[PDB]
């Protein structure tokens, strides 16, 4: 669904600014 | 887990966090 | 090092298309 | 690490596929 | 969500038109 | 606000200056 | 709602980083 | 086009590559 | 300077992610 | 440092918001 | 003024978290 | 090209607009 491909580009740039050096795992997988 | 809850609905700053490692 | 701070904005979002379904871990 | 590499010098799609899960 | 993911390219959008007039981004 | 006014429909660019300070 | 614009977007991201010196096109 | 073939159902990078020069 | 241009414009995207219903002026 | 490729991908973003129903080519090279 | 201040070290989202209105 | 006209001095819209088809 290309609506959740566009909503997960948008939450891993959240995630990198939220985590800072504690860093994050990411998967579109669902 | 984040999809369903953060593309259905806008989740806060600190809701986002609970995905960090 | 805002360089790199920028630069690993871009490349979060190069994994996000590349990784798929994989997914992928990052940090800074 | 990713950085190191690719913020440096460009990398191709395959290079930044090394960094996926 | 989509007014959320709307209003990111927004003030993408507002940041290249103004310029160094800057602009002002309210939801409201 | 601009979201009513920009997120239905595309804004022009002049639509989009409106909100230049 | 805007989400073709939005998705178009996307898209030119994604060409600018899959098409490398090739370069792209886009129409929308 | 691209939006008609990628808007919908996400495309691959062998599909986005269609549209390059 | 377009360093300053390119770090803007990520400024604003993170302005907008934590500023919320607040909003922001943007004033460079 | 990857500035001209970070640069390239703004470049392309003020191309596609500037150029509208238009559309752009970009050749970097 | 932000840029000052965050273009030449990275500001935290709390640093950001000034500059809202 | 475009990246040697804009990536060292701002380029503005009209001057953008110069590369649309
Ligand atoms: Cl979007
Ligand atoms: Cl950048
Ligand atoms: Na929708
Ligand atoms: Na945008
Ligand atoms: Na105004
Ligand atoms: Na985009
Ligand atoms: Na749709
Ligand atoms: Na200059
Ligand atoms: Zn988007
Ligand atoms: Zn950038």
């Amino acid at each position: 669904f290309v609506n959740q491909h566009l909503c997960g580009s948008h939450l891993v740039e959240a995630l990198y600014l939220v985590c800072g050096e504690r860093g994050f795992f990411y998967t579109p997988k669902t | 887990g984040i999809v369903e809850q953060c593309c259905t609905s806008i989740c806060s700053l600190y809701q986002l966090e609970n995905y960090c490692n």
